[PDB]
RNA sequence: CAAUAGUUUAAAGAGCAACGUUAAUAAACCGGAAAACUUUUAACUGCACUGUGCAGUUGCAGGCAAAGCAAUGUUCAGCUAAAAAAA
């Protein structure tokens, strides 16, 4: 449960470290959270790929709000984080410091299942 | 209320034997019918009478896909056929039920009459459900149980609300209220304009405003029967019912089910026929996956890449 | 009964704050230890009589931690010597019910209703309580009932000492 | 006490007390005691102690309202009370 | 010309209790929270049956959880191996191990929490349901001592000693 | 309001709440008057009652117990005490 506006920390190798959130897309109400596509604008970066004031989209990885489940469990982290993407939806690195939550056994994210350390699953 | 009495006139002697005839003629009726317990063929327009039940509260449970369902529990204590409407005497066909009980001194004596003279139990509610045809009327004193529904059903529930009391317009109609700093004064809950100036120059009616909340009349549709457990009078139905704990709840096949569907589930007609007694407990199946959207791409994605 | 309300404990507020709220109770909840029958408002006498019966409940118990429990409430030292020896003798069988509460009517100056607080057992009383063991009829269903239920029911007031007491006494003397 | 009052005066002139009825009964000003009260900004108000008469009048068989009230006894204490001997043995059986 | 009516039978002669389902150490009851009003004894206000029915359910759920499954009495501060079934990834099993940190014992619906450390995304926190049948086994590994509820918390807060292992198995 | 999050120390498996749960895309749903019908010796306070009484005398959210604590058990408190003998 992210609003807008709100800060989050890169978790990707591209050189990117802090992002705002500054829109949406589609219909997802007052606040995302994980599993979801955003748009955001960078406020430190340390790179050549990527440089503060560039606009890029970026999928919500990890956060501290509760995330539930359809058996009445949930899970927490102690982060909000994200991992850039190109406008083909691919990551713009290749290692992500991460646990990979039940969010990304779905199909479209193959190339993050695979570049990814850690996996819940 | 009502309005004042009209005024009343002696007929002339000319006219007075004349009316009296002919309005006894009409107050006339024949004999009372005599419904018969017996299955019939269910109709492409053909409705069936509900029950009178009472709300116990919530649980939840797991089912066979391993998912949390929160349940709400109805009691059936004991619902009787109390009477028949007809239309040579009121011009339509009815079915009346009545459930619970009340020592007789606790009652008005116009109440109790009416059960003392058919020899039935003096019952706390009284409900009427309208029929189709003669021929769906049901004998008085038949007992409608939990065996009138089929799991896996959906079904209609009316009740009374929680009362609340005297409440603003922030909790009563979710208004926005007005600014906690930056020069407020005294208007933080406050419901702000009420209307214009000389044009229109008043206040509509049913204009939203403080007062009680709570005590009212709501339904609620499509909801699913999980589980029956016919030789307790039990029903487990997934969602939230309206009333506290001890409400008396109306509980009617769904109208959001099409005739195919009532055929499908081969609801009793008229109702039940046996004793419920020696009937096992279900839980309802569902031939679905929870968990599909893990397998094929089912969810909501507002992006298209590339 | 009672009323029971939503904040802790459920008692009544008394129209002041929880640290004034407590020193009053108290203070008459000594008072009526030492004089047996208090006039009183009905609010004040409804929490007195619900505070009370808790009170004599931990004079019974006769352990040193209920006595320090008790020594935070009683404001004399004559009035709790009293709870713990007479006050625990007298109530040995009765199972609660050890003060009860009769309306009077309205005051004068301001019309608020009254009532008078009292113990139910002693000299004085205003009525006669019932016996803090009920009598069982010899040839009644009552007595067959609780044989079923309750085997060790109590039909008669015990001795002080019982006889496992008594018996290792004369053994060892 | 203004009809304890009236009553009294209908004995002496030998009327009886169980046949009388409440007919006329009004009220009439009295002397006042006048007096100010200060209020805010320098404004003054008023202070006023008000008095009243009371005249009661009772006559035989006039005309009177059907009402009557219910009566109970009041709480027993004491030795008249004997709430103590009911028997309870008899509610456990069928 | 004089019709007689039914009585019901007793089912249990001579017995005094129905035979309810109730915990071991709790007086039995004397009716059934279903039974109509007016075959009862004594009747009851509906409201404070329909409370005793739900308690009824309660304990009847919890017997048949308890002969399926035999888990041990755990505390808050003890390590814990919990073997889960994930139905997203085709009802795969899996161990975790990580400290319990709040355990709440409200029967059917009794539930506690459990935290672990990793090596680079740090902390993560469950919540489990006790009597969930994704759950299949629970044994205790170690403890971790913990002066009071303010310590616990800020060992939490800072992550540092609580990688008992790095990743889950299977 | 079963579960999850927040909130009260004369505390809690309380109550109220949404950040939580269920339902709706309709001749459905809700409000007051009233024909007709039925019943009656034509009916009419009250449980501390400024939450609710779906509780009126083996009635009860008081007290008391080894008890899940507005539940179960219960001999006490208050409102409102009961019976022909014998065959
Ligand atoms: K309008
Ligand atoms: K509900
Ligand atoms: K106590
Ligand atoms: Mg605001
Ligand atoms: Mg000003
Ligand atoms: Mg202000
Ligand atoms: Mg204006
Ligand atoms: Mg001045
Ligand atoms: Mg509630
Ligand atoms: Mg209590």
């Amino acid at each position: 449960m992210l609003p807008n506006y709100s800060f989050l920390k890169v978790v990707d190798n591209s050189g990117a470290k802090l992002v705002k959130i500054i829109g949406f897309y589609g219909h997802p109400g007052k606040a995302v959270g994980v599993g979801e596509v955003v748009k955001v604008a960078i406020k430190e970066a340390k790179g050549e790929k990527v440089s503060a004031g560039e606009m890029k989209k970026a999928v919500i990885v990890e956060q501290k709000f509760p995330v539930f489940r359809p058996n009445g469990s949930h899970f927490r982290h102690l982060r909000n984080s994200c991992v850039l993407l190109s406008e083909k939806g691919q990551p713009l690195g290749n290692k992500v410091r991460a646990l990979l939550t039940y969010e990304f056994i779905k199909p479209r994210w193959s190339k993050l299942r695979t570049i990814t350390t850690k996996k819940l699953f | 209320g009502y309005r004042p009495a009209k005024p009343v006139y002696p007929l002339p002697d000319s006219i007075a034997s004349l009316v009296e005839d002919k309005i006894a003629e009409l107050k006339k009726f024949g004999p009372t019918p005599e419904p018969a317990l017996e299955p019939l063929p269910l109709t492409p327009d053909s409705v069936r009478v509900g029950c009178i039940t009472v709300k116990a509260g919530m649980t939840h449970e797991w089912d066979e896909h391993g998912v949390m369902i929160p349940l709400t529990v109805l009691w059936i204590d004991e619902c009787q056929v109390v009477g028949l409407k007809y239309f040579e005497k009121n011009g339509y066909y009815a079915v009346q039920l009545g459930a619970g009980c009340v020592k007789q001194h606790t009652v008005l004596p116009q109440i109790a009459g009416y059960y003392l003279k058919h020899d039935l139990p003096i019952k706390r509610e009284m409900k009427e459900y309208q029929v189709s045809s003669p021929e769906a009327l049901l004998p008085v004193g038949t007992h409608i149980t939990a065996a009138h529904f089929v799991v896996g059903q959906q079904v209609d529930v009316t009740g009374y609300t929680t009362d609340k009391g005297f409440q603003g317009v922030m909790k009563r109609w979710g208004f926005k209220g007005m600014p906690a700093s930056h020069g407020v004064s005294l208007s933080h809950r406050k419901p702000g304009a009420t209307g214009g100036r000389q044009d229109p120059g008043k206040i509509w009616k049913e204009k939203k405003l403080p007062g009680h909340m709570g005590d009212e009349k709501r339904t609620q549709l499509g909801l699913e029967l999980y589980k029956v457990d016919p030789k307790r009078n039990l029903l487990y139905v997934k969602g939230a019912v309206p009333g506290p704990r001890g409400a008396s709840i109306l509980v009617r096949d769904s109208n959001r089910m099409d005739y195919e569907e009532r055929v499908a589930l081969n609801l009793p007609y008229p109702t039940f026929i046996g004793s419920p007694d020696e009937l096992p407990v279900l839980v309802r199946k569902s031939d679905k996956d929870p968990y599909l959207m893990y397998k094929k791409e089912i969810d909501y994605f507002p992006i298209k890449w590339k | 009964t009672v009323k029971r309300f939503l904040r802790p404990g459920g008692w009544n507020r008394l129209n002041r704050p929880v640290k004034e709220r407590l020193a009053l109770i108290k203070n008459m909840a000594t008072q009526l230890v030492e004089k047996e029958r208090i006039r009183t408002t009905l609010s004040k006498a409804k929490n007195l009589q619900r505070y009370g019966d808790k009170l004599i409940t931990l004079g019974k118990a006769g352990t040193r931690e209920s006595w320090l429990k008790a020594n935070d409430i009683v404001r004399t030292d004559r009035e709790l010597h009293k709870l713990f020896t007479t006050l625990a003798l007298r109530y040995k069988d009765r199972q609660g019910g050890y003060v009860r509460l009769i309306r009077a009517g309205f005051r004068r100056g301001d019309a608020a209703p009254v009532a008078i607080v009292e113990l139910v057992d002693r000299e004085g009383e205003l009525r006669q309580a019932r016996p803090a063991v009920t009598p069982v009829p010899k040839f009644s269903v009552m007595r067959w009932v609780k044989q079923q239920l309750d085997p060790k029911f109590i039909s008669e007031p015990a001795p002080l000492l019982p006889p496992l007491v008594r018996d290792y006494l004369k053994e060892q003397n | 006490e203004g009809l304890e009052h009236a009553r009294k005066d209908a004995e002496e002139k030998g009327l009886d007390p169980k046949k009388l009825v409440v007919s006329t009964v009004y009220t009439a000003k009295g002397k006042y005691l006048r007096g100010f009260q200060p209020m805010g900004k320098g404004f003054a108000g008023r202070k006023t102690t008000r008095k009243t008469h009371l005249r009661i009048v009772l006559r035989e068989n006039a005309s009177v309202l059907p009402f009557a009230a219910q009566v109970v006894s009041p709480s027993r204490v004491g030795g008249a009370s004997q709430k103590h001997l009911r028997d309870i043995s008899v509610r456990y059986t069928v | 010309e004089v019709i007689i009516p039914t009585i019901p039978k007793y089912a249990n002669p001579y017995k005094l209790t129905p035979g309810v389902s109730q915990r071991l150490r709790t007086p039995k009851a004397l009716y059934e929270p279903w039974c109509p009003s007016r075959l009862l004894l004594k009747k009851r206000n509906v409201r404070a049956r329909m409370q005793f029915l739900l308690d009824v359910l309660e304990t009847e759920k919890e017997v048949e959880f308890q002969k399926q499954r035999n888990y041990p009495d755990f505390k808050v501060g003890d390590v814990l191996d919990v073997t889960m079934v994930a139905a997203e990834n085709e009802r795969k099993t899996y161990v975790h191990r990580g400290l319990c940190i709040q355990k709440r014992d409200r029967g059917y619906g009794s539930s506690f929490k459990l935290y672990c450390v990793f090596s680079d995304s740090g902390g993560f926190i469950q919540h489990l349901p006790l009597c969930m049948p994704d759950i299949l086994d629970i044994k205790i590994v170690g403890q971790v001592d913990y002066k009071d509820e303010e310590d616990l918390k800020e060992l939490v807060e800072s992550e540092s000693r609580e990688c008992k292992f790095l990743d889950k198995v299977l």
